[PDB]
C-alpha cells in the first residue's frame, strides 16, 4: 500500500509501516553520465555497493522549542565509509541520493515536520560583509546546522564568526518559508506518517563537479506545527536521518584531499 | 541380480577413469532373502519442510503482508 | 605417464639459426634436444614416465605416527592428527604448495610383555576412535565418550591383518595448504598485546581433530605395552605449485631451521 | 536470568535515544552460549562443519 | 567450534529513533529473538556432541 | 559394473597369451559407494611443462634470437 | 621487440626500452571469480581504475654488500591509495598483480638480480620457539625486509624480537636458493636488461580470503652476481619496485580495520 515499503541498497535495508508514498524530485531518478553529456575524458570509478548504501547520520531531538535543522549534500556524507574516501581521492564526483527521514511518536502526540530538498541551498550569513561565511562553517558535515527564530548580526570585528544566520520564516535565505513547497518535499505529520522519503537525481549546471567545493542539495527540516503531547510541556522525540548515495562516479584521481577544519 | 549405481566422485585422480566409465560406478548384489539383512543403499530423498516451517491454513507470500 | 619422443637423425649445420645461444633473463628454460647441438641418429624411444606421475610418486604407505598405550592414565592415548610428526612423507608433500586427495590409513599393531618371566593376558582388542574437532575427548579409558554413537571407530583384534580405512577429501578449503603465509587473527589497534596474537603460519587450532586409542579388555596387573603405527597413503592425487625441497633439517611444524644449516660438502672447482 | 524463562526476554524502554547496543552476539552458531542450545545449535553440535545463510527474526 | 580462522562476525541491535508510548501505557516491554537456517545451509562430518554426558 | 583394462606387458612368456587375449587384460569392480574407498586406477595423464619451463608472455622459437 | 614495452593501467603508464620479455606466472592471467567458483554471496565491489593502477613503493639501494630484499602481497600495498582503503573496509579481498622491478646502470657495471614471485612465501624466524614471529614483524608494508648472510638466534628471553631471520642461500626458509628458479621469475643482468616484469594471477586454495590475515605472494630479490663497477669499491644503484593490483574484488563490507603496529 502507500504506507508499507522496503528499500534495499547494497547491504542495507529500510522498512516502514507508515509511509505517505515517496517523492522522486522533479520526476527524475538518479542516473550515470551519458557519453553525449560526458566531459572529463578519463575512466570513472563507480564504487557501486561500497558507496551506494544507507548511511545513518546523527539523530537530532525535536522539542516544543525547536526551530529547524539543515544539512548539505555531499557534505553530510563526507566521512561516511568508502563514499567519503572516493569523494576525497577524486577531483570530480557525482551522485544522487535516497533521503529517508525517520520520526515516530504515538497517537496522542501532534506536530508536523516539513522536509524539503533544495538545489543550490544558499544560506544567509551573520555579518555586514557579503558572502563572508567561511568554508569550515558552511560545511558542518553530518551534524549539519539549525534554523533560528531571528536575525542576529555578528559585531565582533576582532574575531568575526563568519557563520550563517538562517532565520526560519525567511527560509534562511530571504524568501518566505511558506513558498518552500515549490521544492521537492514531504510532510511528517505525526497523526499520519513515520517518515519522509525523497529520491534526488543529480542536479547542477554541469554533468560533474567538485564535491568538496560545491554542495548540490540542501535538506531543510522545519516544524510546521510544533511538537505537543498529552500535557507534558516536556516532550522530546528523536529525528533520525538516513541517506544513501546513488550512481556514484568519480573522475580525476590523485592524492587525497584533507580539508582544513573548525 | 546385480545393482549398478554411480558414485559421486569427490577427489579426482589425473585419469579419465576418474571422470567416466565403470570406474565411477559401484556394484551391489543382495545375498539374503530377508530385507533386514540388506545394507543401506544411501540413495535417500529429501522433502519440503513446509509441514514444519509453514503449517499455516491460508498460504501467505513473503513479499505480501503476513497479517492481512 | 607416457611415452617420450623419438630421436630423429640430425646432420651437420651451417646456418643463422642458433638454438645453442639464449638469454635466461627472460625466466624461460631453453628447450633443446641433442639434435640441436650434435649429429644424431634415429632412435625409437621406448622409455616412459609411468612411475614418475604425481600418483605413483605418492602411492606408498608412509609412517606418520607411533601411538603407544600401556595396558599397565596410559590405559588410553590421544594423537593429534598430522603429517609433520615424521619427516619422509612430509618432505615429499612439500614439493608442492597445495594438494587434494583421498587417504588410506593402515594400522600395524604390535604388543609385548614387559617382563620376560611375569604376567599373562588374553588376546587384546583395540578401539581407535576418531574425535572430530568439537567432539568430547575421553578423560578415562572407559568413560561415556567411547560409546561412539557418531564418531567413527575401528575395533582391531590383535593378530589380525592390519586394519585399514579410507577417508575422503576433508578440507574446508578447495585444497590442502602445505604452506600458509598468514595468521588466524589480526591484532587490532588499541588491544592489549596479549590480544589478537596467534602463531605464524597456523590456521585452525584444531585442523583435523585427533585419534583416541585404548585396549578394550579389562587391564590385568601384568605389564604390557602396545604400539599402533599409523601408515597413510594419498590416493587420487592432484597437486599445485612446485617448490624446492627441504635442504636443511626440520625444526618444528614451520619452515624454521636451526641446526644442519651447512648441507653441502666441499669439492674442488676443477676436480671431477 | 540464565536458566529461567527470563533468559529469552530482552527488555526495551521508552528512554531518549542512545547509541549503545541493546544486545551483542558472535556468529558462532554451534559454540556461542546463546546460539549453541537452540534447535539449530543442537543439530550443529553433531557435525564438524557448517555453511550457509542464517536469519534472525525479532518479535 | 570457536576458532578464529573460521570466525563469523558480529550481530548487534541499536535504537534507530526510540521507543515511544503515550500515557497509561507500559514504558518497558520485551522482544523475543528467533534463529533458523536458510535454504542454502548444510553441515558435514558427523561427530559426537558435548551436550550429553554419562557419569559411571 | 566391471571395468576391463589392458596391462602393459613387460616380460613376455613363451606363449601367445603373453601377446594377446584376455590374458593381457585385468578386471576391476568397485564394491563401495564412496569414491574414497576406490583404489587408484593409475591410468594417469601427463601435460605440457610450459607453464613452468616457459612462462613467457611473448612466445619465442629456440632457433630464433631470444633477445630481439 | 622483446625489449621495448609499454604497460598502461588506469592513469599510470610504464615504458621500458630494455626488457627481457615478461613472465605470466604459471601461464595464468589474473581474472575475477566465476559464478561456478564463487563463495561469499554478497555483491562484490570492484574499484577497477581506482585500485588497479601502478603504485611505486620505496626505492632500495643495491651495494656490493647487499644480501637481498623481500616483500609480501597484498601487505606492501596496504597503504596504497584506494586499494588500501578497500582492503581494510572489507572482510574478504582478492587481487592479481603486475610487478615491475626497475634497475638501470651502465655498460661498465656488472651484476645480476634474481626476481622471484613465491606463492605462500613462509619465512624462518629467529627463536627456538616455533612460528613465533609476530604479526607486526611479518607484515612490514611497503618497506619490506632483507635477507641475511647467516642465521642468528634471538636469545633475549625477557624481550624476544619475534622476527624473521631469512638466510639468503637457504632462501629464508630452509631450501637451497638455487632451486628457487622453480618459481615464476626473471633475472636483471645489468649487461642485458633494465627490469623484470611479472604478471601474477591470484593463487590460493580458496577463491577469496582475508587480505589482512593472509599474504598470497612474496617477492624475493637476491643478488645472484654482486654489483661491481669500473674500480669504484663504492657503487650504489637504486632498485625501484612498482606494483599494480589487478581484478580487485572485495566482499563483506563493514567498519574499517585498523591493525596494531610496530
Ligand atoms: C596435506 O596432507 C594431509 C592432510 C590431511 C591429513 O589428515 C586429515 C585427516 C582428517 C580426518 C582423519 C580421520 O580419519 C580416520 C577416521 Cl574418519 C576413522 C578412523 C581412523 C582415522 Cl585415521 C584423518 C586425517 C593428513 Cl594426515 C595429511
Amino acid at each position: 500500500s502507500v504506507r508499507v515499503m522496503q528499500l534495499t541498497l547494497g547491504n542495507s535495508t529500510i522498512t516502514t509501516q507508515e509511509a505517505a508514498n515517496s517523492v522522486v524530485a522533479y520526476g527524475r531518478w538518479p542516473e550515470y553520465i551519458k557519453d553525449s553529456e560526458a566531459n572529463p575524458v578519463d575512466q570513472p570509478t563507480e564504487p557501486d555497493v561500497a558507496a551506494c548504501r544507507f548511511y545513518t547520520l546523527d539523530t537530532v531531538t525535536w522539542r516544543k522549542e525547536s526551530r529547524g535543522w539543515w544539512w548539505k549534500l555531499p557534505d553530510a556524507l563526507k566521512d561516511m565509509g568508502l563514499f567519503g574516501q572516493n569523494m576525497f581521492y577524486h577531483y570530480l564526483g557525482r551522485a544522487g541520493y535516497t533521503v529517508h527521514v525517520q520520526c515516530n511518536a504515538s497517537k496522542f502526540h501532534q506536530g508536523a515536520l516539513g522536509v524539503f530538498a533544495v538545489p543550490e541551498m544558499c544560506l544567509a550569513g551573520d555579518s555586514t560583509t557579503h558572502m563572508f561565511t567561511k568554508y569550515e562553517n558552511a560545511n558542518p558535515g553530518e551534524k549539519g546546522g539549525e534554523f533560528k527564530g531571528s536575525f542576529t548580526l555578528d559585531t565582533n570585528a576582532t574575531n568575526p564568526a563568519r557563520n550563517f544566520c538562517p532565520v526560519d520564516y525567511l527560509f534562511g535565505s530571504g524568501v518566505l518559508a511558506g513558498n518552500a513547497f515549490v521544492y521537492p518535499h514531504q510532510i511528517i505529520n505525526l497523526r499520519t506518517n513515520n517518515c519522509a522519503t525523497l529520491v534526488l537525481p543529480y542536479v547542477n549546471s554541469l554533468s560533474i563537479d567538485s564535491m568538496t567545493k560545491h554542495n548540490n542539495w540542501g535538506i531543510a527540516i522545519l516544524p510546521l506545527a510544533p511538537l505537543d503531547f498529552a500535557t507534558e510541556s516536556s516532550t522530546e522525540i528523536p529525528i533520525t536521518l538516513t541517506i544513501a548515495p546513488m550512481c556514484c562516479e568519480f573522475n580525476g584521481l590523485r592524492n587525497i584531499t584533507v580539508p582544513r577544519t573548525q | 541380480g546385480a545393482q549398478v549405481s554411480s558414485q559421486k566422485v569427490g577427489a579426482h585422480e589425473n585419469s579419465n577413469r576418474a571422470y567416466g566409465g565403470s570406474t565411477i560406478n559401484y556394484t551391489t548384489i543382495n545375498y539374503y532373502r530377508d530385507s533386514a539383512s540388506n545394507a543401506a543403499s544411501k540413495q535417500d530423498f529429501a522433502q519440503d519442510p513446509s509441514k514444519f516451517t509453514e503449517p499455516i491454513k491460508d498460504v501467505l507470500i513473503k513479499t505480501a503482508p503476513t497479517l492481512n | 605417464a607416457n611415452n617420450l619422443p623419438d630421436t630423429q637423425s640430425s646432420g651437420p649445420a651451417h646456418s643463422k639459426e642458433t638454438p645453442a645461444l639464449t638469454a635466461v633473463e627472460t625466466g624461460a628454460t631453453n628447450p633443446l634436444v641433442p639434435s640441436d647441438t650434435v649429429q644424431t641418429r634415429h632412435v625409437i624411444q621406448k622409455r616412459t614416465r609411468s612411475e614418475s606421475t604425481v600418483e605413483s610418486f605418492f602411492a606408498r604407505g608412509a609412517c606418520v605416527a607411533i601411538i603407544e598405550v600401556d595396558n599397565d592414565s596410559k590405559l588410553f592415548s590421544v594423537w593429534k592428527i598430522t603429517y609433520k610428526d615424521t619427516v619422509q612423507l612430509r618432505r615429499k608433500l612439500e614439493f608442492f604448495t597445495y594438494s587434494r586427495f583421498d587417504m588410506e590409513f593402515t594400522f600395524v599393531v604390535t604388543s609385548n610383555y614387559t617382563d620376560a618371566n611375569n604376567g599373562h593376558a588374553l588376546n587384546q582388542v583395540y578401539q581407535i576412535m576418531y574425535i572430530p574437532p568439537g567432539a568430547p575427548i575421553p578423560g578415562k579409558w572407559n568413560d561415556y565418550t567411547w560409546q561412539t554413537s557418531s564418531n567413527p571407530s575401528v575395533f582391531y583384534t590383535y593378530g589380525a591383518p592390519p586394519a585399514r580405512i579410507s577417508v575422503p577429501y576433508v578440507g574446508i578449503a578447495n585444497a590442502y595448504s602445505h604452506f600458509y603465509d598468514g595468521f588466524a587473527k589480526v591484532p587490532l589497534a588499541g588491544q592489549a598485546s596479549t590480544e589478537g596474537d596467534s602463531l605464524y603460519g597456523a590456521a585452525s587450532l584444531n585442523d583435523f581433530g585427533s585419534l583416541a586409542v585404548r585396549v578394550v579388555n579389562d587391564h590385568n596387573p601384568t605389564k604390557l605395552t602396545s604400539k599402533i603405527r599409523v601408515y597413510m597413503k594419498p590416493k587420487h592425487v592432484r597437486v599445485w605449485c612446485p617448490r624446492p625441497p627441504r635442504a636443511v633439517p626440520y625444526y618444528g611444524p614451520g619452515v624454521d631451521y636451526k641446526d644442519g644449516l651447512a648441507p653441502l660438502p666441499g669439492k674442488g672447482l676443477t676436480t671431477y | 536470568r540464565k536458566n529461567t524463562m527470563d533468559m529469552y526476554r530482552v527488555e526495551l524502554n521508552d528512554a531518549a535515544h542512545s547509541d549503545t547496543p541493546i544486545l551483542c552476539l558472535s556468529l558462532s552458531p554451534a559454540s556461542d552460549p546463546r546460539l549453541a542450545h537452540t534447535m539449530l545449535g543442537e543439530i550443529l553440535n553433531y557435525y564438524t562443519h557448517w555453511a550457509g545463510s542464517l536469519k534472525f527474526t525479532f518479535l | 567450534i570457536n576458532d578464529s580462522f573460521t570466525e563469523g562476525g558480529y550481530i548487534s541491535m541499536f535504537y534507530q529513533t526510540r521507543v515511544v508510548v503515550p500515557l497509561s501505557t507500559p514504558r518497558k516491554m520485551d522482544i523475543l529473538g528467533f534463529v533458523s537456517a536458510c535454504n542454502d545451509f548444510s553441515v558435514r562430518l558427523l561427530r559426537d556432541t558435548t551436550h550429553i554426558s554419562q557419569e559411571a
